[PDB]
């Protein structure tokens, strides 16, 4: 939640400034956690 | 006007939660005691009858035996690192804090109705959803990390309804992040055209 957060609230940056929604920022997270 | 209804009725659910596993006592099942010592009465001399019970936050009570009911106040503080856990466990700062980031959360929510310009007033709402389940998980750990320096023992629904307050917090955070992103967005096709 966080990192989806601090990656597409900012209106400054946006189409989208980067792929970290709220599904891809779980997905990076356990793909993390997963070594 | 429905992605709304949703952030409203999860506000209100993760607020009711968090301000019932705070107030409720049925944090954890141990098995202790729930009487002052009874100096004089000799019921047991010293130690008393320990038997299943049901802690909390603050007070400890009785499910079986002859005192059922009876709850004492937990006393954290007995006879550096060690000092300043059990001060932050006692006050239970965290579990409160999320309570105030939660009633600030539904404040914002309640404000994004009277000033439908004012697009910040989403945003304060997410970060304060989204701080409120940090301090749960602050305050979870600190709660988990005290009751080890003590010695068969399970949790209550009062602890899973905090875990769950952190859950709805989440996810209403997101959804107010997300009417803040779509809200911004509004705006910038208006300005193309
Ligand atoms: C003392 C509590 C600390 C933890 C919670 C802190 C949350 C602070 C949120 C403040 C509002 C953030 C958004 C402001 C937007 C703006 O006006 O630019
Ligand atoms: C511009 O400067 C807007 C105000 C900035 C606020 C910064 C703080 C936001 C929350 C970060 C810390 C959250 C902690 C959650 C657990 C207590």
């Amino acid at each position: 939640v966080v990192l989806f957060l601090v990656s597409r609230f900012s209106p400054y940056e946006w189409q989208p400034p980067n792929e970290f929604g709220i599904f891809n920022s779980l997905w990076f997270s356990l793909g993390a956690f997963m070594q | 006007g429905v992605q709304m209804l949703l952030t409203i009725v999860g506000a209100f659910a993760a607020f009711s939660l968090m301000t019932i596993a705070v107030g409720t006592d049925y944090w954890l099942y141990s098995r202790g005691v729930c009487k002052t010592k009874s100096v004089s009465e000799n019921e047991t001399s010293k130690k008393n009858e320990e038997v299943m019970t049901h802690s909390g936050l603050w007070r400890t009570c009785c499910l079986e035996g002859n005192f059922k009911g009876l709850c004492k106040q937990i006393d954290h503080f007995p006879e550096t690192a060690e000092y300043f856990l059990r001060a932050v466990r006692a006050s239970s700062i965290f579990p409160i804090l999320s309570v105030i980031l939660l009633f600030m959360g539904g404040l914002c929510i309640a404000a994004s109705e009277f000033y439908k310009t004012r697009h910040n007033i989403i945003l304060s709402a997410g970060i304060f959803f989204v701080s409120a389940g940090l301090s749960n998980i602050i305050g979870i750990i600190v709660y988990i990390s005290a009751n080890a320096g003590d010695p068969s023992y399970s949790y209550g629904w009062s602890f899973y309804f905090g875990a769950l307050s952190f859950i709805i917090a989440e996810m209403v955070g997101v959804l107010a992040v997300h009417m803040f992103i779509d809200r911004h967005k509004q705006l910038r096709a208006t300005a193309r055209a």
